[PDB]
């Protein structure tokens, strides 16, 4: 009744939903606490992160820095691969990915530079080629410069600066923190007070208004005690702005309009401590003596309730929710509460490899000087136990264990962690993301599924700026770990592989492990011996793939692995519309090519092992449906490749011309045609037969 | 080398 490709498409749809059901952050960080870690040596194949390269500071910057009379400062523009150094009233930018960079000097400023930042531009203000705005704050004024960071053949942005005539006198309040919103709004704060200012600017000059203005959103008056800021933090997904003070007070501001900023929550350390005392597990790691050293916003795409992470100097990660009083009039929250605490790990870093209650007393992250969190939870902590050498603790969610955990009430914040040592003299200054922000889905459920996006977006990379250079740290995927582990099994027994494979099964489950073997066998991870590793991966896919059984049948883990891998290769395509009407393609052509290559390499792998892989060759009811299921998947693969080739052929011509000379029903059918329908449904095949028949006649 | 600052005329439209 139902043909092969339609049967296989059913498996894809159900697999997509399974990946998009990956637990949301609120679900495994429920009210309570956790100390769950599996620590890995930094030199281990199971390390969750590792250093890939380093970039020294140019010698000319050292000449200027040691020529500093009063004040110097370093910072990162990780979004574009640039770093900067300010010396008194002079500023120098450079591309740290370049082996011998030239210094972009800017010395117009008259007074000491106190802060520098790279923010998005205000729309409809600048020429489209202006990609960013450079904000330069001195003790006398703030200066805006246009920036064009266009990519080069080498892979590092070319940076050119534009004057703007946009500037405003600073005033009496120091500026040490500058942050920008998605829409180009510029907010300022510093070490004089807790006030937050905003810089406005517009293209047109008016007789009653200048091109650039500044206002204090805090409207202070009367008696005020000493207190200033340690940082500013933006969350565009909620239109919120957070400030952290030197007294560890957390203030939340809501952008109720394009020019408004309203303080809506103020939560001091006492309030946090009161929440903490009402929790089941209190700890001497968080007291009135403890300082909060950093905040990190959590976007609404990642979690509904948990808005914010706060890091203590003892290494505790405080996760705070925020809630509005009502459900309708963005809606501003009015309350903030400490809900969940992740306590520090216990293992300390060691030169030599060392050998179930809540651990709420570890000092391993004491003192924590700097801290950063990146979605879906990558955590960097600069531990400064000694005044000369920083130690870097880096951890990630145990995505494999979180995905397999059952039932939902057993979910905990499992983590994989490691210690990265920086050499003597390296003082960490800043850590920034160099790749695109992580997102496996558009809502909390499914958002954190690292496994699903292993082959759709490169692994996250992070630039660690120190006083001596920039270190690149890269997140490692399951396939990276699996390939590395197998690389160590090349010179060992039949039982050596089985032992290493069992480690993966116990953490990730059998299907995910066999899917990783299939991926490695198909060359995934090789963008980083390699024939033997891929042959070992093939051996693991065959030997440990399981078999089909009567419970309606339960197909082998080998089959589910093939369906899982294939689904993840096309997840960006399946439910997407083929075209966007001047008609164009929803998916960029370059992305369609790589997807097709991946599908074809998978097909090539199955053909070259049609005789050795169980189920491919024809074979009692169990092995029968195993053969039918595997056959249907392979028919979907060739249909996927044909479908992609058809779309590429289509846009090589002039589709808008073809679309014009077309009937309405066929325009409408093409309007809402998805890749799924093209791959696995008759109306999609019949429509493709129309479009080709129109191209051939002209 | 002091960075060449191209003019405002190019920068902002229209």
């Amino acid at each position: 009744d139902l043909p092969p490709v339609a049967k296989a498409a059913q498996v894809v749809n159900q697999t997509l939903q399974l990946d998009d059901s990956y637990p949301d952050l609120d679900s495994y960080c429920r009210p309570g606490a956790s100390s769950d870690y599996e620590m890995q040596s930094s030199d281990s194949s199971w390390a969750p992160f590792h250093v890939v390269r380093h970039h020294n500071i140019p010698d000319k910057v050292f000449e200027h820095l040691n020529a500093g009379e009063v004040f110097t400062k370093l910072g990162l523009f990780a979004e574009i691969g640039y770093a900067w150094a300010s010396i008194d009233s002079s500023l120098f930018l450079w591309d740290y990915t370049h082996p011998n960079p030239e210094l972009i000097g800017y010395e117009e400023a008259t007074h000491t530079i106190t802060a520098v930042a790279l923010v998005p531009p205000k729309p409809g203000v600048f020429v489209k080629t202006i990609t960013h705005v450079l904000v330069v704050a001195t003790t006398s004024e703030i200066i805006l410069l246009g920036v064009s960071a266009t990519p080069t053949p080498s892979g590092s942005k070319s940076l050119t600066l534009y004057s703007t005539r946009m500037s405003v006198h600073r005033g009496g309040s120091d500026v040490s923190f500058i942050v920008g919103t998605k829409d180009g709004r510029i907010f300022l704060g510093g070490e004089s007070d807790t006030d937050i200012h905003e810089i406005f600017y517009q293209q047109e000059e008016r007789w009653f208004s200048s091109r650039c203005g500044k206002i204090n959103h805090s409207h202070p008056f009367g008696s005020r005690q000493q207190e200033w800021l340690r940082g500013l933090y933006v969350d565009d997904t909620r239109n919120l702005l957070y400030s952290l003070s030197n007294r560890s007070t957390i203030r939340t501001y809501h952008m109720e309009g394009p020019e408004k900023l309203t303080k809506v929550i103020e939560k001091d350390k006492t309030s946090c401590l009161r929440d903490f005392a009402h929790m089941a597990d209190s700890s001497p790691l968080f007291t009135d003596k403890t300082n909060i050293v950093a905040l990190s916003p959590i976007p609404a795409t990642e979690a509904s309730k948990l808005h914010l992470m706060a890091l203590t100097d003892t290494g505790c990660r405080l996760f705070l929710s925020a809630t509005s009083s009502a459900s309708y009039t963005s809606l501003a929250p009015q309350s903030m509460q400490l809900q969940f605490v992740k306590f520090p790990p216990r293992e300390s870093p060691t030169r030599i490899r060392t050998l179930s209650q809540l651990d709420k007393t570890s000092r391993a992250l004491d003192p924590s000087a700097l801290g950063f969190r990146f979605s879906p939870g990558y955590f960097f902590d600069v531990v400064r136990k000694h005044p000369n050498q920083d130690m870097l603790f880096v951890s990630a969610p145990d995505t494999g264990r979180i995905k397999v955990t059952q039932p939902a009430s057993a979910l905990k914040y499992f983590e994989q962690g490691t210690w990265i040592e920086l050499e003597n003299g390296n003082r960490t200054i800043e850590i920034g993301l160099t790749t695109a922000p992580f997102a496996a889905a558009k809502q909390p459920l499914g958002f954190g599924n690292e496994l699903a996006v292993q082959f759709d977006q490169v692994p996250g990379e992070f630039a660690v700026l120190t006083n001596t250079g920039v270190h690149i740290v890269r997140r490692r995927r399951l396939v990276d770990i699996f390939a590395k582990a197998l690389g160590n099994c090349v010179s060992a027994s039949d039982d050596a592989l089985e032992r290493e494979v069992r480690k993966f099964i116990n953490q990730y489950g059998r299907v995910e492990t066999i899917a990783a073997a299939l991926a490695v066998a198909c060359g995934q991870g090789s963008d980083l011996m390699d024939r033997n590793t891929e042959n070992l991966a093939r051996a693991a896919f065959i030997e440990y793939g399981g078999q089909p059984r009567l419970a309606s049948v339960r197909l082998s883990s080998r089959h589910d692995a093939l369906a899982l891998y294939l689904t993840r290769l096309v997840r960006t395509l399946w439910k997407a519309k083929v075209v966007q009407v001047d008609i164009s393609s929803t998916i960029p052509t370059s992305k369609l090519v790589t997807i097709q290559e991946n599908v074809e390499r998978l097909r090539n792998f199955l053909e070259a092992n049609k005789s050795t892989i169980q189920g491919l060759a024809p074979p009692d009811i169990a092995n029968q449906k195993e053969h039918q299921a595997l056959h249907a998947l392979q028919k979907l693969m060739e249909s996927i490749s044909e479908g992609i080739s058809f779309v590429l052929m289509l846009f090589d011509e002039r589709v808008s011309d073809i679309y014009a000379r077309l009937d309405a029903v066929s325009q409408q059918q093409l309007k809402d045609l998805t890749y799924e329908q093209l791959f696995s449904q008759t109306p999609g095949k019949e429509l493709a037969k129309v479009l080709v028949k129109a191209i051939v006649n002209r | 080398r002091k960075a060449k600052l191209l003019p405002m005329e190019e920068a902002l439209l229209p």
